[PDB]
């Protein structure tokens, strides 16, 4: 079972700067990585699929990149509503596995 | 009308650049050749070539996998031919050599050494005191006149089987079914960039595996005019490949009536030594017509100014230096390996406005082909007088760096890498991979 | 717009049974696989079970295999998860999830939409 | 397909021609995809194996699409405009198969899977229809 | 509907015969592509794969099922081979379980299929003669 | 036949072409199954078998007879090839005898079959484009 | 009997334009390819251009490619050759030529009947 | 480009004798050779196609032979009207190439 490692566990960035979230896979998952955002008390929302493609209705701030084992999520213009736990999921090998999450804090 | 459906087409004319295992085909007209052409498929007496109208393809003679494949195949064939022959391990002994001074000209003074040594007999407990004639380039003084073979501290030479022939036989490189070879028919192609006129063939023309260093012998000539080809003409570290439109005849001979002496160095093993030159001893040399060489050099200069300027002084100078295999026009002629001093050829300066040239040549018996260290070959002596006539089809020139406002450019011959010999012939060929399956939209729909 | 609403979660004693229902609207229900994903408190999301569009094939995580039962009602656009013999570690927030796409020559188990989720608590 | 009034037909002859014109010479390419110890012997064996592999690679794809034994085979897969938005005339008259391959290369795998699924569905439907007799 | 969770090589090996019959192309497309010591093993593997694929294709061809995933034949099913009901074969059995049952009778079925296909070809030739 | 004494590889080699035509599958099913130089020679033999089978299949395909044991064609029989009656071919000689007679005219027939299939494919394509 | 009659040839200045026509009768015009063959004075026959039966495929020699334009009108059984940016070496006698047969499995670009030919001169 | 060489450039034979014209190709052209006769001020006329087959309406005295690289045209019974330049043409590799011509002169 592919293990998804998300670092750092917690990240604190003030509004307006770029926040980089990194996800690592125990083995190569090609470009099959998806990013989800889960604000407290709400269901997760898909942000990126295929590691680079943005889901419909997702602003241009969220940019995803990476392939194989190393993946990163970039939020160029952080805003007051980007506070949420971000999960990276691989859909290359069944069962699909999620990362432990990266809590983003508004400094 | 607005609804389109996927239609599957099989056999569409599409292809992609690819690297494949090209097999050999040889004319059945011609089992004692280094290039085992007896194992090559017979060629088509009437080769089929299809003209690809409107097709423009990107060629690159300097990144052609065909050249690497041919290099590997030639080396493998050489090694395979040398595998069953006699191994000259016993020949690595101390030699008591003395000069040959029996009717020797001044030029050929100190070149031949008369070496006597103890050699193993067919019986392991008996030795025979034999003697042989060795060229000065093969023996090394031990430090009385005690010598040893040049290779004794690097490897043991494998004597070339006397029956096996070194004559280059044309090789047609054929691509497997599902692959095609595209030939650039453009007469002014410079080895790189698009080729407006292209054609597809299944086998290349007969490419002789001629091995030479400074002069390209027995090659294919340019159809229109001399062609200067270089990976990067501006760079001075890249060799320049020159292709002649008309050949220059070169007459190489070994004016020594050599005698072959068979020495039995073991059970079923014979070492072929040089017994004695019958008659006078003269240096080997090659001749090229002075007028023809001057004309070809003038054409080369004229086509060289296209890349440097109409008002630049083009001068040719002999090789800078290095080992004898790079500083001399190395080649094999009838089984004997020559190393000619091409100083009289590349010696002139060209401003922007009957006889023959004799090139003194030295001969070796211990040969280190393919620039490999630790794997040498001993060429047995060839009885009689050797004489071969070849065509100088091209040159492998090298420019001199350090422009610093250079109104003059100096070009010197340079060999070394043997892929440049193949590259001069496989420059117009490239291997492609066919993709017969294609899908396109059409109004047709499968009936249910 | 796509909407997924869960129901049926609540307090259940260990070894009991519980059924969750997810009413899906806004898309062709029968054409997309539906998954159940749970997030135990203080832990990340993990896979529970999945079912194909027509319901022929159902997949189960090793932990829940043999105890849970996923089923769908394409006519009513509903997704069910019948848990039996629950344990203390089955307590989590269960999300009914819609697979984003259906692909034949690759893998596409990423999720377009997630249900609000219903908390299931197993305790005495 | 039978070359009435063709100047000459040869392997890859219509490589620079438009897709419409090159579609009438499929037989020319199709029939040449199968026919055409020592160092040379190994190379010849590898070449033969490569030829067989490459031929069967396309033959299998044709077989599982229901197009076995056909040079032009219509399918039930509708053309998704996302793959290519060019008009029919813009494809079959102002383009060559080499150019076309460079455009739909990104979407080849998607199309192949669709063709395979459609063929499977057709086979199942035909089985069901025949079961009613 | 078309809502497969995921399709992969042998992914339906555990599914019922009816459900696994909708993923035939998944297996069929991976049957051709899923000197040194390592240089000969690769060549032998390639040749072996080609041979097995061609054996299967030849068996299909001589049965009249060439280029077909699901091909119907004129050979009636013999209750001796398997007395199980249709419902309990296509909804309560996997192809792996079925194969372990019809194995002592596979050659008989193959011979019957070949004979029936030959008879069909002869009959079709005879009918075309009248026209 | 419907009930045969025994069917074996080349068993009908001596039967008349009519009788030997009911055992085509018998021969067709045996055309594919049957470091060092021995390994290389074996590999060459296996590759040769595969190539011969594929060449035969391609020849059938380019004639429009893909996956058929008996395929009717649109090429008329030229009496120059053989003037024997239909009854005296299918009931008074064997395939081996027949092959020795039309051996000279085999390539002509193959070329005619290929060209006829080309014409048929053109007609199919033109009719399809017409609709 | 197959007749091929040329026309349009004459005197044209260098860099000018010229159009030739070849009326063909006695055979199915659309069923055979048409070639243009020129014979410069004191030289042998040379290939100029060719056009398929239905005009979909046209071929040109390297010297004339990009300047000439061969076309045919199957309706009126006429073959045209439009020359542009003519040069001195383009002067010759141009024959409109009928290809012998059409083959899908071999090469058959030999010629049954040749037109009389027309003289084209390029000079200042 | 295959080069067709015709030898001799000019041949003189009196009426009634046999005249032999030789055409050589740079590469093998199989049987794909044709012979054309061009009377002065007249369009060339096809004589032989396939190197052995006679065009319709051609007198039997015109006989062509050869295969591969060497081809010959034999006129067994030369006559007065048999005065013209004879061209050989290959149709094996595109573009088709013609011979330089063998001027036949009546002796
Ligand atoms: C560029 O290309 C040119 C031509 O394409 C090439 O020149 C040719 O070189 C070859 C090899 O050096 C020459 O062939 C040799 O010719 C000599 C002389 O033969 C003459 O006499 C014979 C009649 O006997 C005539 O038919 C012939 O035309 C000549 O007039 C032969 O002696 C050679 O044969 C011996 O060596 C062969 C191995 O190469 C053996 O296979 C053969 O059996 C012969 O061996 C016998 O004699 C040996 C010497 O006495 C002896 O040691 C053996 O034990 C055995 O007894 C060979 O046929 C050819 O004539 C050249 N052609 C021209 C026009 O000059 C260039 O070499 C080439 N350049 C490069 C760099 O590759
Ligand atoms: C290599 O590539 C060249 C060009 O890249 C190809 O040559 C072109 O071939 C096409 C045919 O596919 C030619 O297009 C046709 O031209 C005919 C004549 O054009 C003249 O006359 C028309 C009026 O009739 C003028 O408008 C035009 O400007 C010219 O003066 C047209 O009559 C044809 O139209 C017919 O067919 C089209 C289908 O394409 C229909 O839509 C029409 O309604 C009509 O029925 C057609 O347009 C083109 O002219 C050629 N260009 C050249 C020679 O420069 C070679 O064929 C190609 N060769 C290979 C082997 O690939
Ligand atoms: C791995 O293996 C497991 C178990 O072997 C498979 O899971 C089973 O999948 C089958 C279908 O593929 C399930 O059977 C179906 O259940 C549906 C829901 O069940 C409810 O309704 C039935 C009666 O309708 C009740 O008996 C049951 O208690 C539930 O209340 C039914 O709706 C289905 O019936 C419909 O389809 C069948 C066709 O199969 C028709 O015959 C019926 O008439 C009706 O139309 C069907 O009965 C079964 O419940 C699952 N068992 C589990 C999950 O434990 C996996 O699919 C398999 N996976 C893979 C990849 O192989
Ligand atoms: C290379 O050196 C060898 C000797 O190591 C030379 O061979 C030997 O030459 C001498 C003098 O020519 C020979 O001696 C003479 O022999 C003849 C014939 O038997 C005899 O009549 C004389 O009285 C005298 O003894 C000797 O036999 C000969 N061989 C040996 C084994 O010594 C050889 O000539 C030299 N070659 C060259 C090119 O210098
Ligand atoms: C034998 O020949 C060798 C090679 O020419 C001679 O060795 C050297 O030759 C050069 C050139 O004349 C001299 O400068 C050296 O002094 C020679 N080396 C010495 C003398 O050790 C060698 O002298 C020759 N011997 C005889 C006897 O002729
Ligand atoms: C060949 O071997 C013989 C003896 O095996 C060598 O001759 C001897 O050489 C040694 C060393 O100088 C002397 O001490 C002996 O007196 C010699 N004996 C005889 C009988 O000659 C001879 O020099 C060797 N020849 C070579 C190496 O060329
Ligand atoms: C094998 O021996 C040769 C000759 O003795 C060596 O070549 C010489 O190497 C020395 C090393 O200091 C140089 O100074 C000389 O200039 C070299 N001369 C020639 C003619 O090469 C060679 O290096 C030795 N090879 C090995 C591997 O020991
Ligand atoms: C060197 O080039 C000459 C051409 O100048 C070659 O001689 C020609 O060889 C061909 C092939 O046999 C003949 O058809 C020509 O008639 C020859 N012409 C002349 C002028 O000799 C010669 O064969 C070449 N030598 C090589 C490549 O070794
Ligand atoms: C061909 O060679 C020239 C000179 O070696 C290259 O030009 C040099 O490029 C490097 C890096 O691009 C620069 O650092 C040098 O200053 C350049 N020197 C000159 C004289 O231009 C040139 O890039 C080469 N061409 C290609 C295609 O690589
Ligand atoms: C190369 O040319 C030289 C002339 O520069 C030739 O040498 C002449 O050979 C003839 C042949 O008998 C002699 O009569 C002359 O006395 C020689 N002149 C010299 C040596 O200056 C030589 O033979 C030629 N080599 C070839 C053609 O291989
Ligand atoms: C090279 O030397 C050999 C001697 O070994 C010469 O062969 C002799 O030739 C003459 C004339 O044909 C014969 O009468 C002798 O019987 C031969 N002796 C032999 C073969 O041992 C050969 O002619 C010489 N060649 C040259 C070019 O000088
Ligand atoms: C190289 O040798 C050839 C002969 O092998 C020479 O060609 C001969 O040249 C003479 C000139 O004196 C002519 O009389 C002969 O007719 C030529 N024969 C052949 C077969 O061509 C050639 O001249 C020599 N070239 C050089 C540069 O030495
Ligand atoms: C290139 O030519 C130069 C001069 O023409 C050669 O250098 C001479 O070499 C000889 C013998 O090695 C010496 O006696 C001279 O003193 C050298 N002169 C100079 C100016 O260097 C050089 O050896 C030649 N190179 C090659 C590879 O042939
Ligand atoms: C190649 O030949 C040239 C001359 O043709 C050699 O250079 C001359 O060598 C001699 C001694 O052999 C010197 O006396 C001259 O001064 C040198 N220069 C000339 C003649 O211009 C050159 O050394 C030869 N190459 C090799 C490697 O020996
Ligand atoms: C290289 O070229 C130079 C100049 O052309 C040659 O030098 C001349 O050689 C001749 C012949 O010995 C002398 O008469 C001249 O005095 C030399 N001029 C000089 C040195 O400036 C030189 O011999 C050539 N080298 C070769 C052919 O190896
Ligand atoms: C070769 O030709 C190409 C295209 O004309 C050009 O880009 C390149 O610089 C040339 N290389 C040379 C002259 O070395
Ligand atoms: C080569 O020819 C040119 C032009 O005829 C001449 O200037 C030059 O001196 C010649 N080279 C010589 C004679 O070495
Ligand atoms: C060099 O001269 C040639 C003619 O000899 C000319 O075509 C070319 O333009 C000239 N080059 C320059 C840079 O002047
Ligand atoms: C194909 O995909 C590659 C990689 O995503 C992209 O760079 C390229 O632009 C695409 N081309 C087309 C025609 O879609
Ligand atoms: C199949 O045959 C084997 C060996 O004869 C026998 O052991 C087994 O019980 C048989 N099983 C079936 C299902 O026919
Ligand atoms: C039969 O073939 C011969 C040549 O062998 C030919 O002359 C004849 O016209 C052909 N007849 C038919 C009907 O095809
Ligand atoms: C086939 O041709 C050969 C000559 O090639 C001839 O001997 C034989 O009789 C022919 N067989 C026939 C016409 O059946």
């Amino acid at each position: 079972e592919i293990v998804m490692t998300q670092s750092p566990a917690t990240l604190s960035v003030s509004p307006g700067e770029r926040a980089t979230l990194s996800c690592r896979a125990s083995q190569g998952v090609s470009s099959k990585l998806a990013w989800y955002q889960q604000k407290p008390g709400q269901a997760p929302r898909l942000l990126i699929y295929g590691a680079s493609t943005r889901a419909t209705g997702i602003p241009a701030r969220f940019s995803g990149s990476g392939s194989g084992t190393e993946f990163t999520l970039t939020i160029s213009s952080l805003q007051s509503e980007d506070f949420a736990v971000y999960y990276c999921q691989q859909y290359h090998n069944w069962p699909y596995t999620f990362g432990q999450g990266t809590k983003l804090e508004i400094k | 009308a607005e609804n389109l459906w996927v239609t599957v087409y099989y056999g569409v004319p599409v292809w992609k650049d690819a690297e494949t295992t090209l097999f050999c085909a040889s004319d059945a007209k011609a089992k004692h050749n280094v290039w085992a052409t007896h194992a090559c498929v017979p060629t088509d007496p009437n080769p089929q070539e299809i003209h690809l109208e409107n097709v423009t393809e990107e060629f690159n003679m300097w990144k052609n996998n065909m050249v690497e494949q041919m290099h590997t195949d030639i080396i493998s064939l050489w090694d395979q031919s040398l595998k069953p022959c006699v191994k000259l391990t016993p020949l690595c002994v101390t030699l008591q050599c003395t000069n040959v001074t029996n009717n020797i000209t001044d030029d050929m003074r100190g070149e031949l050494k008369n070496c006597s040594f103890n050699m193993t007999t067919e019986l392991r407990d008996k030795k025979q005191k034999v003697y042989s004639l060795f060229y000065r380039l093969d023996v090394v003084q031990i430090n009385n006149k005690e010598y040893r073979l040049i290779n004794c501290n690097t490897s043991a030479c494998t004597q070339a089987c006397p029956k096996v022939s070194f004559e280059p036989i044309p090789i047609h490189y054929c691509a497997p079914a599902g692959f095609a070879i595209l030939k650039c028919k453009d007469k002014k192609f410079n080895g790189t960039g698009p080729c407006p006129s292209v054609s597809t063939v299944q086998c290349t023309h007969g490419i002789k595996p001629v091995v030479s260093t400074q002069l390209l012998l027995n090659g294919s000539l340019a159809e229109e005019e001399v062609m200067i080809r270089s990976e990067n003409i501006t760079n001075n570290a890249k060799n320049i490949l020159v292709q002649f439109n008309t050949p220059v005849q070169i007459n190489c001979t070994r004016p020594n009536n050599n005698t072959r002496k068979s020495i039995r160095i073991g059970p079923g093993q014979a070492f072929y030594a040089t017994g004695d030159i019958i008659g006078d001893i003269r240096q080997a040399h090659c001749n090229v017509s002075k007028a023809t060489w001057n004309e070809t050099l003038g054409k080369v200069v004229k086509q060289l100014r296209k890349h440097f300027g109409n008002n630049t002084i083009i001068r040719f100078a002999n090789s800078s230096g290095g080992d004898l295999e790079v500083t001399t026009h190395s080649f094999n002629c009838g089984g004997e390996f020559f190393y000619c001093n091409t100083s009289g050829l590349f010696n002139s300066t060209w401003i922007s406005n009957n006889d023959s040239i004799t090139l003194p040549c030295r001969i070796k018996q211990i040969i280190n082909m393919w620039q490999r260290i630790g794997q040498c070959m001993y060429a047995p002596p060839i009885q009689g007088v050797i004489r071969c006539v070849s065509n100088i089809t091209g040159l492998i020139l090298t420019r001199d760096g350090g422009s610093t406002n250079s109104t003059t450019e100096t070009f010197r011959p340079g060999g070394g890498d043997m892929r440049d010999n193949w590259r001069s012939e496989l420059y117009k060929y490239k291997v492609v991979k066919i993709e017969p399956l294609g899908v396109a939209p059409t109004r047709c729909k499968r009936r249910v | 717009e796509v909407q997924l609403v869960e129901s049926g979660g609540g307090l259940v004693q260990p070894g009991g049974s519980l059924r969750l229902s997810c009413s899906a609207s806004g898309f062709t229900f029968s054409s997309y696989a539906m998954h159940w994903v749970r997030q135990a408190p203080g832990k990340g999301l993990e896979y529970v079970s999945a079912i194909s569009g027509n319901g022929d094939s159902t997949y189960y995580a090793d932990s829940v295999r043999g105890r849970f039962t996923i089923s769908r009602d394409n006519s009513k656009n509903t997704l069910y998860l019948q848990m039996s013999s629950l344990r203390a570690e089955d307590t989590a927030v269960y999300y009914c999830v819609k697979q984003a796409a259906y692909c034949t020559r690759t893998s596409c188990y990423y999720f377009d939409y997630w249900g609000q989720g219903t908390l299931v608590t197993v305790s005495s | 397909a039978v070359g009435i009034g063709a100047v000459f037909l040869g392997f890859l002859g219509a490589a620079g021609s438009t897709m419409g014109a090159a579609s009438m010479t499929l037989t020319v390419q199709a029939r040449n995809l199968l026919s055409g110890l020592t160092v040379w012997g190994i190379k010849q064996l590898q070449a033969r194996v490569l030829a067989v592999e490459r031929y069967l690679r396309d033959q299998q794809l044709l077989g599982i699409w229901g197009c076995s034994g056909k040079l032009i085979c219509c399918t039930n897969v509708p053309w998704n405009s996302s793959w290519s938005n060019r008009n029919l005339s813009e494809i079959w008259d102002n383009m060559t198969w080499l150019q076309w391959d460079k455009e739909i290369s990104n979407y080849t795998q998607i199309i192949y899977g669709l063709l395979e699924e459609s063929q499977n569905q057709q086979e199942k439907n035909e089985q069901d229809l025949l079961a009613l007799d």
